[PDB]
């Protein structure tokens, strides 16, 4: 199957900016929709940000203007840009990979959705 | 657990071992039973007995979706001389043959282990009852749609009967799905999980493309001074490779006219290598004698149209040359894909120009739209566009040939051991591009 490892979460002032990547392992085909959720300390999951393959991105209001999704098609990876972080941004970050295509040169696959595993982001 | 299997295998469907270690994961999957299933595999390689082999392993039935009644035919009558109680709702029925089996499927202990139905059937209102009670008394341990890549509108045969069958497949949550088609590139194969609601992890085999024992190339006819001399020592490399025996093996060449043909023919046996036209200009007995010839090997290479093509399959096609770009790529694949049968080496050359790209771009148009007055619009128009794209994008793009042809149809990476003239030289693959831009 498929791991996703988050990485590029610390602590960090307010103002500053952070840049997280999710690495996707395994013998990933294309990745359908890449979504970045939070969790804040006693909160609901937030979604903050999706990117299709295709490149085609959105934002929650929370985040608009601040945040920027990319992704490198080459290492199944994405990015979350982080400016003008804020302490309401302290939250473990996880990325989504929903419609997963994996397929080795034998022929097997699968199509599934996958859960990273969470990067600490704390704001000052 | 494998034993079951391998003893079904043997005592109903006569076979010793599967055809492919794939057919058999695929199999195993199937009679595992947790995970829905897509089977992607071309004519031949045995896709039916996935499904039909763990039909016969389960405690209950097993219902196929199949879009026309030839197609179900087909196995009925294979699965009847093998003793296995199939049954077919259709139709092409007697109202007292319909009734019957109606009935038989009501029983606590149904005769009918699988059942072959159409889509129609599959949602008309005569059936809905029979299928709640299959439902209800848990006897449904498969549903199988046959030729899947009809629920797509991109693939070449979308069928909005399909569309029923997603919610078929939610009412049959308890059962297992497997969804087969020998067709779909990574877009039909997004459709097909979709639209017919494969629960995830949907556990995929899917035949790859990559054929080891073909060198593919693409030339550019604009930047080679005598292009069917060129084209004669291609031929003479590929029927050398047993000089001791002289000329050995055969050869394709495909042209878009007849005129192409016919000129190509003679222009390659002036030059020392001896080419007979095949294409649907001829008389039936011109075509049955040039094929026998390129049969028995009296004449080593075969002139032919895409439009016509070739009739027939050979062991030693040592190559096959494209004059003229295929009209897609999955024509590219087919085409070139009739060299090599043997597993020896054999050689895939693309002759590309500009000129041959937008004669075929503009022509395409014109049978598109020859098709939209007869029928209307549809998205299928858009994919016979896009299908040769991919082929003047594999033309024009630096990389593996090898690894465009498997990322078109949907195969990982393949392992191309410097397999096509970019894995061999990627320089003078840059060199000649480079080139192509300068004569823009
Ligand atoms: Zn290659």
């Amino acid at each position: 199957q498929v791991q996703l490892v988050e990485n590029g979460g610390g602590c960090v002032k307010a103002g500053g900016s952070l840049r997280l990547s999710c690495a996707a392992s395994g013998s990933i085909f294309s990745i359908n929709r890449m979504t970045w959720y939070r969790q804040a300390p006693g909160k609901e999951r937030e979604w903050v940000a999706a990117i299709t393959s295709g490149g085609s991105t959105n934002y929650a209001d929370s985040v608009k203007g601040r945040f920027t999704i990319s992704r490198d098609n080459a290492e199944n990876t994405v990015y979350l840009q982080m400016n003008s972080l804020k302490p309401e941004d302290t939250a473990v970050y996880y990325c989504e990979a929903y419609g997963t295509y994996t397929l080795a040169p034998t022929g097997e696959g699968e199509y599934d959705d996958y859960w990273g595993q969470g990067t600490q982001v704390m704001v000052s | 657990p494998e034993r079951r299997v391998r003893s079904t295998l043997k005592k109903v469907f006569g076979f010793d071992s599967f055809k492919t270690p794939l057919q058999e994961s695929a199999t195993m999957a199937v009679v595992k039973g947790n995970k829905d299933v897509f089977v992607c595999m071309p004519t031949g390689a045995g896709k039916s007995l996935c499904y039909q082999l763990p039909a016969l392993l389960a405690k209950g039935i097993t219902i196929v979706v199949s879009p026309l009644i030839a197609l179900i035919q087909d196995q009925v009558d294979h699965l009847l001389t093998l003793k296995v109680r199939v049954s077919s709702l259709n139709s092409k029925l007697s109202a007292q043959e319909r009734k019957e089996l109606l009935a038989d499927l009501e029983r606590e202990k149904p005769q009918t282990k699988i059942l072959y139905i159409t889509p129609e059937m599959a949602a008309s209102s005569s059936f809905q009852p029979t299928l709640n009670s299959l439902v209800s008394r848990h006897l449904l341990s498969y549903l199988v749609v046959d030729e899947a890549h009809c629920v797509s509108q991109w693939g070449h045969d979308f069928r909005p009967d399909y569309l029923r069958l997603g919610a078929l497949r939610s009412r049959l949550g308890h059962a297992p799905c497997v969804a087969l088609t020998a067709t779909a590139t990574p877009q039909v194969q997004e459709d097909v999980f979709a639209a017919l609601h494969l629960k995830k992890p949907v556990a995929i085999f899917k035949t790859p493309c990559f054929r080891a024992n073909l060198f593919y190339d693409v030339q550019f006819k604009e930047l080679i001074s005598d292009p069917y001399g060129n084209l004669k020592d291609f031929c003479l490399k590929a029927l050398g490779q047993e000089a001791d025996k002289g000329l050995s093996g055969c050869g394709i060449v495909y042209c878009r006219t007849r005129e192409a043909c016919e000129q190509l023919a003679i222009e390659l046996s002036c030059r020392g290598v001896n080419a007979k036209a095949y294409h649907a200009g001829l008389k039936a007995s011109e075509r049955t004698l040039v094929q026998n010839d390129w049969m028995e090997e009296k004449v080593p290479v075969i002139v032919a149209t895409i439009s016509f093509g070739m009739g027939v399959d050979k062991a030693n096609v040592r190559f096959v040359a494209h004059w003229n770009i295929a009209k897609s790529m999955a024509g590219y694949y087919q085409e070139s894909g009739r060299a090599g049968r043997d597993g020896k080496p054999s050689w895939c050359r693309l002759y590309y120009s500009r000129n041959d790209r937008d004669q075929v771009s503009f022509l395409i148009r014109k049978e598109v739209a020859k098709l939209q007055e007869k029928r209307g619009n549809k998205a299928s128009d858009k994919a016979t566009i896009m299908a040769f794209d991919a082929l003047v994008t594999f033309c024009e793009e630096l990389g593996c040939r090898h690894a465009a042809i498997a990322k078109y149809f949907g195969d990982a990476l393949p392992a191309c051991a410097k397999g096509c003239d970019h894995c061999q030289n990627p320089t003078a693959v840059r060199r000649r591009l480079e080139a192509l831009e300068r004569s823009s």
